[PDB]
């Protein structure tokens, strides 16, 4: 309450925007073994795997997502998963929606008469969550194959907070639109 | 009266050097099954004995090139010995040159496995049918569904300022009730909220049926496990490895065996890698202990039972005896001591003396005891160990509820 | 030459062609096969012979003469007995036994553990009594905690309505009311989560109870047979087995002998066929103690109703016999071994017990099968139902008479 | 040019008397695989042939006391025959006295079983997991519960004339909703009605879990059925019977067989009762058809395949061939016709001629056809045949509802 | 005397003790064992010999000479070839073959059908598409019938609320409203009964889908291999197998030859090892056509990844060979039969293929096992969920803009 | 309605009383084979089995319910089932309750002032049903043992109607007590 509810919204969007962009471009998502090392430890990511021990240490190389196999351009479902996983459009989309939503909120402190601007931002913050939780199901389902052991890093959890924060600021932005409308009716 | 030589061997537990043998002397320097047997034999026959260990430290074998008998058999043939109370397996080559009494212990080849552990199910094992990712994605999807329902039910002023009861808190309540197949006091009236509710209901149905079905599969599969109970089971299967002692006559029994089963086991034995065989029986014991149930040693029944009653009792004799043999007392050819020895062995056998001594030196000195060893409930009914975590969750939730009730009271009062 | 023998399956049993074929081929069995390889090693001629008198051998307490098959050998009526004769002190003093060609022991015989008649309150079997008992306390615990929360920190949820809410949550039924506070909702959720696991656990394990049949014997040894008292056990009225328990000084077998004589009705029988039938008729309440070989043979014969359970209580063996001062003594002593290392005796053991076996020699012959649930399976919950309805009417009249006053 | 004798035999389909042979004459009186083979052989070699049936009507055998060859072998040795195109199994005794060409058809012993039926699940098969008595007692208990609830909710004037909504009709509705785990708009408020509701709920829970679990057991067990695929499966199991033709050499192969499997089968064969054996192969065929899958005949591959393509096609060849043999063309010792015959048989074999004729006389004349015989969906997913009865019940209930709606309208209007 | 031979496992393979042991014991295999019994029957002396040139035998189209192992026998370099030589017309004209000691045929080789990667919308697998399709029509049918009943014969239950009631009944969730008429209640009960069967049927069959693994090959013959086009198949570039399809006039094998030459990329290979790897790497999209013996041997060797499927397309055999005019011709012709009836050749067949088999020779070596469900198993219903939420917000704005106008 | 509601009640009780007594004392319940015949066809009952074909035809002999077995006086549950099944007290109780209820109803046409008499009869008619449905679960559970084929007769269904009628007249008697009370209040 007290009218600082907007400040929490725009603060959350900016942090939730950073915690997603930083998560994408940091490649400390997974911790596993893949035989590229010489398998050996890795701290992989959305784009590039990177060995951690052995002679190859501190050297990071792009992940293929298309090793030579008959399934390439053959399995409709498997290929489509690999297209979206390679592009990572869904996590990338999530950061875009938070950016637009934060702009709309900041563009609602000015043009303070309008209320439907805030409704857009609240929807974008909500739609960011759906893209985010889609962007992790794809990543998890893609990593699986066919008793190896893996672990999840801290860039993974950075994407997790961006879901929680985005869903919170969707609630507050709606509550703002509710409160604003009642004052106007 | 002329004292008679005995020529034991220090194999465990037939003869053991005492805990502190330096101060002791004579036959009291030793103890074991064979020592008490020799005492009983001397009592029955009516002579006096002086024990001895073979310098060579072995039982008996024919030197092929030298044409010489080694060990106790050699000490019997060549006049260095009058008796042999130790475990001498009855064979054709030995019986040709020396006279065996009737057996005082019948035995054979047997299977030695790592004992199955208690297998504590563990707290939070009811989550096993579904992966960690599924549960956490369920949580995050529940949050998303609740928020979307709250939005599409509390965004339109045309039904807001008039209305819908679906706030954020009641939306979370509705989603939580839906996931557990429990109805709530409210239900959506709009098209959007109804689409959300229906698809969440579908999700719930699929997920719960998956949990129940996979759990049923878990329990069914864990029920149909058939433990090894014979050698033919090992012959048919190949997942569990098994081997013998290469130095001894066990491999002599397997290389020559003509039955289909043991021939199959012999074919597997040498083909496998890196080495199913093991240099020493202690090494096989500790290997089976370390193999985590993936290696099954093959051993005489007596040592298997003996090991089964020595700490660490992580081993078990399984199945019956593949063959039948008998340890026996030996004497040189033409000795006057043959008849009384054989008759005394039998007389002890009809009495409980040999069984008494076996129970004494295998079970009464059992470091880990018996307690009717191997017994179990043999019930597949689910136990409180399986589902303890959910009771703990219930208790924690009740405590949190009481705490939050106190906080609510404090907030409302002041 | 004269191979004295007795007829007992599979050691010696008259061949179907008893009349048209005569002499050696007249008889057949485990011993009949064996004497061929003994004579093949030695070379001596032999003719199949049956002991005229059915006794095995013993000395009368007064006459002091040897009856039966051994009496043939003592008095020179024959020269060898390839037959199932136990090695014993009294028999060794007068004749010279071979080495054991088949090791032996007293064993236990039971009926095969069948699928029991399903009992009432069998529907509780998927969950142990600990879970059922701890479900109730949680049901009490949750209903109480909902009452205290709703009264101390209200927004009806009394005690009587809280017990209804928790019960309706356990059965997945629709609660008439729902908590409206946070503290009441936290209690409902964990109770709701608790049920979902428990109902699925019941349904899941029951599917295992019906999909897979796993029958475990009541006993696996003799310790388990002496401690208990529901199951009975007996031996032949005249035999070494009764004697072995009589003279035994071990605590467990002395404990048995107290039971055996103090039998009401008598545990003992006159012949092994009586003990077989008593096991085949007592429906798992009788356990016949006999030798390990009849039990193994019977286990592989029709109707295939019994099994040998546990280890062997005693160690003994059968041995070929020759008279005192026979040139045959050392060959047979050297021949049974030569068969034993070679594995011949194992092959004959498989031939006459397991191979030519009517029961399939393994559980793989049998296959899993299902049955539609019958009223006997779930009659306990009809009784619980009809019992509850009589209670409900009974309680209502009490309310009626009370309300009238 | 001298015509050469052939000496076939009337076994089916190698030689068949035509549909109406009385008007026909010469070699055109007959047809079959062997006839076309002889035509091709005559074309390649360059002679002219005159067919013949053995008067004896048999293939070949050595008379022990008479020391005489019977059948076709006799007609070859004793100059009555120059060729033998019929199926003559290559043996040691035959090859000693006559010369065989290379085989034109390889075969062996095979297993013949009753073909599994379509196994139509049947309407109202979803009721199978619970007996008829359980369902009917559920109905009667539902009636009793509804009546008791109505009583204990509508007996007391102190809450009646004021009240409870639990009439008989709403009580039946409440019980029906409770049994299906669906809530209703009402719930008891008294202690009596609440006891009734709770115990009925417990009944419902137990019954539904029982139905689901037993159905899962049904489908799982029906999924793990392993059909027979080899002889070792028959050796291990004993539930299904199996036998041979005692007259023929099949039992000659089994009595003498030294492999562990076939020795086991031979031990089972004579021990069983009343008679696994059968006098004639047609009798074995119709016995397996009548046995309802409980008898498995053992037969040459060729006749098994032949029977598999003759109405009634309720039979199937299963597994591979236990042994390997070959039919062949025979000629007398030292004949000039041996070489061309053997070379022509091979030349046809590299060409598709023999395969063509086999496909012609086994499959193209298939009364029941092939259509890639034995293929199946091989899917365990539940099908509409299993759960058709509940759809029919739904349709009947909807029709009854519309009818009752019409009746309600008529009653209310007038 | 001179036993010409070639080295190919298990027929002849160099023994590990190649150096220290020389001569007959230098080599080992199926043929090596066989020549012992052939010479035991005949009595003649023999020495193990390898053909210097790796070819089996054929006549050059220009030179017209016999290469390889047969060329040894034509030109008198040896007197017998106990080796895997196919009986054929061109080889029979010049030398005299024995009778077949092992029957043969072209076969099919595939990768073992593995547990496939679980697809999205795999949660629908327990119920066929017919049931899912007919559930929807019933859901439409019931909701419609509830509307007509409630409007024509009222006591709200419109069309929009009736679709909600039926959906909430299918998911065992609490209906906000219940019918109050008899005709509306009859519709609800049968719908309620309908669901209870369907939900249990889904849950029951899924427990079978997870409890039991049942993998069926895509093909069981060659008809199924020619009709389809997803799976490929090839032969060696130079061998009889390519020739057999070339000269074949049967419709099915002529159909194959169209595919084989019209290969993009080439189906053919230079050696059998290439075809083995291509099957072991194509993940079930390649089917190698070869002889029935290598396939049986390979099926019993590590990594135990392939199987022989279907019957045999052609019938042929291997035969012992001797030169034209050899006194050995009739004994070997009379010896292989003597082995064949006695069953020796079967025992060697088991010895070198099945016994001494790395794969256990049966599925009993393998055992059932379970795996916790992963997100890939049930990702289809998360996508359906998140797809529905985006639809719900989309529909709401349409209502918003419409309501604004 | 119209006051003949009592006539239906007393008519139902008298018929429901006959259909139960006749059912008990008629022994055409089951149709199966039991080896007493020479197994052969039977038309059994609560008390006496009776062969139907063979030399033994038209001769009916009492059912034992206690063949010599160790379970006699040993299994607490099995023995108790066999005590009640042999006595058939529950079906016999059901006919008694219908008789008393019909007497109370007939004793309510006279003493027409009272209403609590009818409540007793309505309860007895209801309690007759519970004893009846108990009396059939016992009978069915007792017949089972351990693929034989059986069938149920027409005396079985006679007991079934007595359940249906008894539960109906429990409804009407209560409705009478409801209607009577409202007229008095
Ligand atoms: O971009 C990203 N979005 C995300 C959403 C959730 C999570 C997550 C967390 Cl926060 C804890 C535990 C498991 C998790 O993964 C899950 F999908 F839930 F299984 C990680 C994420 N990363
Ligand atoms: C009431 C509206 C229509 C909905 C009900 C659809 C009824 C479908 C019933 C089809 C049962 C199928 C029976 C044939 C079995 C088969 O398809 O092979």
């Amino acid at each position: 309450e007290k009218g600082v509810q907007v400040l929490l919204t725009t603060i959350g969007a900016f942090a939730a925007f950073g915690l997603m962009t930083i998560a994408i471009s940091t490649d400390y998502w997974l911790y596993t073994r893949a035989l590229i090392c010489n398998g050996g430890l890795t701290h992989s990511g959305l784009w590039r795997i990177c060995c951690l021990e052995g002679l190859k240490r501190g050297v990071c190389v792009k992940i293929n997502h298309f090793p030579e196999d008959t399934d390439y351009d053959h399995d409709s479902a498997e290929y489509l998963l690999r297209v979206v996983r390679a592009s990572s459009i869904f996590p990338i989309l999530s950061a875009i929606l938070l950016l637009l939503g934060g702009v709309c909120v900041a563009a609602s402190r000015v043009y303070k008469s309008k209320r439907n601007i805030i409704l857009g931002a609240g929807i974008l913050f909500v739609a960011a969550g759906l893209s985010n939780i889609i962007g992790v199901i794809v990543y998890i389902s893609a990593n699986a194959g066919e008793k190896n052991h893996y672990s999840y890093g801290w860039s993974f959890y950075f994407g997790g907070l961006s879901f929680i924060l985005a869903e919170v600021i969707g609630v507050l932005a709606v509550n703002i639109y509710i409160e604003r409308s009642r004052e106007a009716h | 009266n002329r004292t008679y030589i005995v020529t034991t061997i220090l194999e465990d537990p037939y003869v053991m050097l005492k805990k502190n043998a330096n101060q002791f002397e004579g036959n009291d320097r030793y103890e074991g099954y064979c020592v008490e047997l020799a005492a009983e034999i001397a009592k029955h026959v009516g002579y006096s004995y002086r024990l001895e260990i073979v310098s060579d430290g072995k039982y008996g074998a024919r030197d092929p090139d030298t044409k010489a008998w080694n060990g106790m058999v050699g000490e019997l043939v060549y006049g260095r010995a009058d008796v042999a109370v130790a475990p001498l397996t009855i064979t054709l080559v030995r019986e040709e040159v020396i006279d065996f009494s009737k057996p005082f212990m019948s035995l054979g080849i047997s299977i030695m496995i790592k004992k199955p552990q208690k297998s504590k199910p563990g707290v939070f094992s009811f989550l096993d049918p579904l992966a960690y990712e599924i549960w956490m994605c369920i949580v995050f999807a529940y949050i998303g569904v609740s928020v979307v329902l709250f939005l599409v039910s509390r965004f339109s002023p045309y039904e807001w300022h008039s209305s819908n009861e679906f706030g954020i808190f009641n939306s979370l309540w509705f989603s939580l009730g839906a996931f557990m197949q429990q109805g709530c006091d409210i239900s959506p009236r709009s098209l959007s909220g109804r689409i959300v509710g229906g698809v969440w209901w579908f999700f719930t149905l699929i997920i719960i049926s998956s949990y129940t079905a996979n759990l049923a599969a878990f329990l069914t599969v864990e029920r149909m496990v058939s433990p090894i109970e014979s050698a033919e089971d090992l012959a048919k299967q190949t997942e569990i490895a098994y081997g013998t002692l290469e130095a001894g006559s066990t491999k002599e029994f397997f290389r020559r065996s003509k039955i289909a089963v043991f021939e199959k086991m012999w074919t597997y034995m040498k083909s496998a890698e890196p080495s199913v065989f093991v240099r020493t029986t202690e090494e096989g014991m500790i290997r089976v202990r370390k193999s985590k149930g993936k290696y099954a040693y093959l051993l005489e029944s007596t040592m298997n039972e003996y090991i089964e009653q020595r700490k660490p009792c992580d081993t078990m004799k399984v199945g019956g005896n593949l063959d039948s043999k008998g340890y026996g007392i030996a004497t040189p050819k033409g000795s006057a001591l043959r008849g009384p020895v054989n008759l005394a062995v039998l007389k002890l056998s009809e009495q409980g003396v040999l069984d008494k001594l076996k129970s004494k030196w295998w079970y009464d000195k059992g470091e880990c005891g018996s307690k009717d060893s191997g017994s179990k409930d043999k019930t597949s009914a689910l136990s409180l160990s399986n589902v303890a975590g959910v009771f703990y969750i219930l208790i924690g939730g009740l405590g949190l509820a009481m705490l939050v009730a106190l906080i609510e009271f404090c907030y409302k009062s002041r | 030459v004269v191979v004295t023998t007795i007829l007992e399956s599979p050691y010696v049993m008259m061949k179907k062609n008893h009349e048209m074929l005569e002499g050696n081929e007249r008889y057949e069995g485990y011993c009949v096969d064996l004497a061929a390889e003994i004579a093949k090693h030695c070379g001596f001629k032999y003719k199949l012979t049956i002991v005229g008198d059915g006794k095995y051998g013993a000395r009368d307490a007064d006459t002091k003469i040897w009856n039966g098959m051994v009496g043939e050998l003592v008095y020179g009526k024959a020269d060898i007995a390839i037959a199932p004769l136990t090695i014993t002190l009294v028999r060794e003093e007068v004749i010279d036994f071979s080495k054991p060609f088949m090791s032996l022991g007293i064993s236990i015989m039971i009926k095969k553990p069948q699928k029991s008649k399903p009992g009432v309150f069998s529907f509780l079997d998927p969950l142990a009594y600990e879970i059922w008992m701890c479900i109730v306390f949680a049901y009490i615990g949750v209903s109480v905690v909902l009452f205290l929360v709703s009264r101390f920190s209200p927004y009806e949820f009394g005690i009587f309505n809280s017990l209804w809410f928790s019960l309706g949550a356990f059965m997945r039924q629709g609660c008439d009311i729902s908590p409206r506070s946070l503290s009441g909702r936290i209690v409902g959720g964990v109770w709701w989560f608790f049920t979902l696991i428990i109902i699925s656990s019941y349904t899941a394990n029951l599917a295992a109870f019906l999909t897979v049949e796993r029958m475990v014997s009541p006993i696996e040894s003799a310790e388990d047979l002496s401690k208990q008292t529901e199951i009975a056990y007996g031996t032949l009225d005249s035999g070494s087995t009764k004697e072995f328990f009589r003279r035994s000084k071990i605590a467990v077998f002395d404990k048995m002998w107290t039971y055996m004589r103090s039998a009401e009705p008598s545990v003992f029988v006159r012949t092994t066929a009586e003990g077989v039938a008593r096991v085949r008729k007592s429906k798992g309440k009788y356990a016949y103690l006999l030798e390990s070989t009849m039990n193994e043979y019977i286990e592989q014969r029709k109707p295939c109703d019994t099994m040998k359970v546990g280890g062997n209580l005693d160690s003994k063996g059968y041995g070929i016999a020759t008279p005192k001062g026979s040139s045959l003594g050392t060959p047979v002593n050297l021949a049974v071994l030569k068969l034993s290392e070679q594995g011949v005796l194992d092959k004959l053991k498989n031939k006459w017990w397991y191979d030519k076996g009517e029961c399939g020699a393994k559980d793989s012959g049998s296959k899993e099968k299902t049955s539609a649930l019958s009223l006997s399976n779930v009659a306990g919950v009809f009784y619980i139902l009809v019992g509850g309805l009589g209670l409900a009417m009974l309680v209502a009249l009490i309310e009626f008479c009370y309300k009238s006053r």
